[PDB]
């Protein structure tokens, strides 16, 4: 399996990029992002093409590709 | 800000 780099855009326009395996559940990206922002994971919602990313969504399931963008909003 | 790339482990 392969890895892709995703760009996570914060409410303040800051970015953290993540190298994620196509089969990894995106809960792990959500946890990492929230840890690095210093906020509870459940205070955030993560969107891809405006649609909510579930904990058990994989990049393969969502059709994600290299350099695709994820947006973070307050829950 | 500097570029930030985090590698997510495949171990869950």
């Amino acid at each position: 399996g392969e890895y892709i780099k995703l760009k996570v855009i914060g409410q303040d326009s800051s970015e953290i990029h993540f190298k994620v395996k196509m089969t990894t559940h995106l809960k792990k990206l959500k946890e990492s992002y929230a840890q690095r922002q210093g906020v509870p994971m459940n205070s955030l919602r993560f969107l891809f093409e405006g649609q909510r990313i579930a904990d058990n969504h994989t990049p393969k399931e969502l059709g994600m590709e290299e350099e695709d963008v994820i947006e973070v909003y307050q829950e | 800000a500097e570029e930030r790339v985090v590698v997510i482990s495949s171990s869950e």
